[PDB]
C-alpha cells in the first residue's frame, strides 16, 4: 500500500520519501553574550 | 600685663580648640571606614 523511505544514522538530515513537505524551521534567536568582568576598587569611602 | 596675660591664655584655649577639632574629625573617619559596632569591625566579630 505504502513505502516511507527515510534516512537515519548518518542521514539524519535526509529525508527521500517524497510526502511534499513545505516545513521551514525558523532561526535561533542571538543571546546576549555575558562576560564577567571583577576589577579591583578603591573604597568609596573615600568619597565621605 | 594681665592683657597679654589673659591674651595668651586663651590663645592655648584656641589651640586646644584645634586640636579637639581635629580629633574629632579624624574619629568621626575612624569610625566610618571601620562600620564599627561592638560585636567587632565590619559585619564580622572579631
Amino acid at each position: 500500500t505504502s513505502i516511507a523511505i527515510t534516512g537515519s544514522g548518518s542521514c539524519r538530515h535526509l529525508q527521500f520519501i517524497p510526502v511534499a513537505p513545505p516545513g521551514i524551521p525558523s532561526s535561533v534567536t542571538p543571546p546576549t553574550e555575558v562576560p564577567d568582568r571583577d576589577p579591583e576598587k578603591s573604597s568609596e569611602d573615600d568619597v565621605y | 600685663i594681665y592683657g597679654w596675660r589673659k591674651r595668651c591664655l586663651y590663645l592655648l584655649v584656641l589651640l586646644l580648640l584645634i586640636i579637639l577639632v581635629v580629633n574629632l574629625a579624624l574619629t568621626i573617619w575612624i569610625l566610618k571606614v571601620m562600620w564599627f559596632s561592638p560585636t567587632g569591625m565590619g559585619h564580622l566579630h572579631v
